[PDB]
């Protein structure tokens, strides 16, 4: 398994090495400069990132059940965050509901809790989901749309 | 591609004096002359003062004033491409106005027609102060028409009550110079008479 | 502008900074439509509190002229014992936009009252009782005018920026494009190859000369 770590100058894809490289591989986990600068350790931009084949990595017999549905869980959330909080930087965030500051501060939660880890904590991926869900249950039960029924009510009684 | 960054373009321009550059925009307009006022230049006009000033005092003024009205109308699409023919000043309304009539009636020649096959320079010149003439006579009456309301947005009112001289203006191109150099110029002449007479007594009426 | 790899550059960033503020313009202009159609409705529903009230106020006016025949008008106006008007406003902002906010007297601050006629009460109760649907009804009329002025500069702003400039870089990314690769990478090449014509021009000769001896 290869991991091979690309510098990609001017900090731009257009790059022959990175543009060549885009195709033989089957991922890309950006390192993002605003997070670096925004103090986060860890700056991999997760939302741009992806791997092309993380379906196989989640499973039932490896890793655990709600693995895929708490990843598209995370992802959908963050997005819905960060549109959250460029609308609240024009809207004055008095109009925002419920629902918008909820967002905001799972965004908040997501970026200095669980993106920033340190450089020794080690985390067990079952611990890392356990973070996931601890993240995820601010939100209702039935907010949580892109959970799949039967896992809600394994995991979101903590 | 017309692109102007060409080797043979560059090198040409590095030496040459007057350039008559084209746009296709205008070709595609169906302007004709193509020539585009506002990346053309002439670096001759220094000489010919003499030759201006032996002709005509006023031209060596007005054609300032041409250009400066070419900018300015320039500027003034710029601006209204995003924000709008709407909150423009009547006072740059009134530059868009004339300007619109240099545009198509100055600049513009057919150049396969009796009239614009060939034009005398002095017939250009009373051109240039008709048009001239009628910016500052609405210039005078935007500064003081009794009343900020009777001074600038009058021009609504002045494109009616004074439309036949706006006609006038703008078919004054149509003559052909072979009908007789007196003949033309004494009807740009009495043209520009008239002109003047109904403005002037316009801005002195009700204001 | 001339092309260059930092001109490429800048007018890429550009482009995505433009993109990234048209879709939030976007957003705040389909916030601020909302909030206008939800002022519209109100309005609408509000517009037939105009006719309850107009009639219960015709009613009590009614009542008045049967109990005291001719109203003394004139001097004190009569018809009323409240609703000695007088308008306070207030400035409320949403979405951005200074919807204004208005009270006044019987619906609000600014009240007296004095006496009355016979059937004072009454027309208090339905005459002066229509001031606070009015004050209702002007309110929502002054934020749905705000609004829509809003929600029309934005909608101008927006579409210049998808129609003008994000149309205007483009091209003009393309333009850079084509000349930096399809002219400096093209003539590098073909500079290389006249010099490696040069030197293979050169190793044939010296062979030759060679090979005559």
């Amino acid at each position: 398994t290869q991991i091979p770590i690309l510098t990609m100058p001017n900090d731009d894809i257009t790059h022959p090495t990175p543009d060549l490289t885009g195709y033989i591989t089957e991922g890309q986990i950006y390192i993002d400069r605003q997070l670096q600068n925004r103090q986060i350790y860890p700056p991999i931009n997760v939302l741009p990132s992806l791997s092309r084949l993380m379906k196989s990595a989640i499973g039932e017999g490896m890793t655990r059940r709600d693995h895929s549905d708490v990843s598209n869980q995370l992802y959908a959330n963050y997005a819905i965050g960060k549109d959250v909080q460029a609308m609240k930087a024009v809207v004055g965030e008095e109009a925002l509901s419920s629902e918008d500051l909820l967002y905001l501060e799972f965004l908040d939660k997501f970026e200095r809790k669980f993106v920033a880890q340190g450089a020794y904590d080690s985390r067990n991926i079952f611990q890392s989901l356990d973070l996931a869900w601890t993240l995820l249950r601010i939100f209702p039960r039935e907010l949580l749309h892109r959970i799949p029924g039967k896992t809600l009510d394994q995991y979101y009684s903590r | 591609g017309g692109d102007f960054s060409d080797p043979v373009t560059s090198a040409t321009l590095s030496i040459v004096q007057v350039f008559w550059g084209l746009d296709k925009k205008l070709a595609q307009r169906k302007h004709f002359p193509s020539v585009n006022w506002l990346i053309s230049y002439s670096k001759y006009s220094t000489a010919l003062e003499s030759f201006y000033e032996q002709f005509d005092p006023d031209f060596i003024n007005i054609r300032t004033k041409a250009r400066e009205v070419l900018q300015r109308e320039d500027d003034l699409n710029e601006i209204v491409q995003l924000v709008g023919k709407d909150a423009l000043a009547e006072g740059d309304k009134i530059t868009l106005e004339t300007a619109k009539l240099l545009r198509e009636d100055y600049l513009a020649q057919n150049a396969f027609t009796p009239y614009d096959k060939f034009c005398p320079f002095y017939k250009s010149v009373w051109m240039m102060r008709n048009i001239i003439h009628f910016y500052n006579l609405a210039n005078q009456a935007v500064e003081k028409g009794a009343g900020m309301d009777g001074q600038k947005i009058t021009y609504t009112l002045i494109k009616h009550r004074l439309g036949d001289l706006f006609y006038r203006l703008v078919s004054q191109k149509f003559e052909d110079p072979a009908e007789g150099e007196p003949a033309l110029v004494a009807k740009f002449k009495k043209l520009h008479e008239d002109l003047t007479a109904g403005f002037r007594a316009l801005e002195d009426e009700t204001r | 502008v001339v092309p260059t790899v930092t001109m490429l550059g800048v007018m890429k960033s550009r482009l995505v900074g433009a993109t990234r503020g048209h879709a939030l313009l976007k957003k705040k202009s389909d916030a601020l439509t909302v909030q206008f159609r939800q002022i519209l409705k109100n309005i609408v529903t509000t517009k037939e509190s105009m006719g309850e009230v107009m009639k219960d106020s015709s009613f009590a006016l009614i009542e008045a002229k049967y109990v005291a025949g001719e109203n003394i008008k004139h001097i004190v106006l009569e018809n009323v014992q409240n609703a000695s008007i007088k308008v306070r406003s207030r400035q409320e902002n949403i979405a951005g936009v200074k919807i204004p906010k208005f009270e006044y007297f019987t619906d609000g601050e600014t009240k007296n009252d004095l006496t009355g006629l016979a059937r004072g009460g009454q027309q208090v109760q339905q005459c002066r009782a229509a001031y606070v649907k009015a004050i209702e009804l002007l309110v929502e009329l002054a934020s749905l005018q705000t609004s829509f002025l809003t929600l029309d500069e934005a909608i101008k702003t927006t579409n210049r920026r998808v129609n003008a400039l994000e149309n205007v870089v483009k091209p003009r990314l393309e333009n850079t494009i084509t000349y930096i690769k399809g002219e400096l990478d093209e003539l590098e090449r073909e500079d290389f190859f006249r010099l490696k014509k040069i030197q293979g021009y050169k190793k044939r000769e010296i062979e030759r000369q060679l090979a005559s001896s």
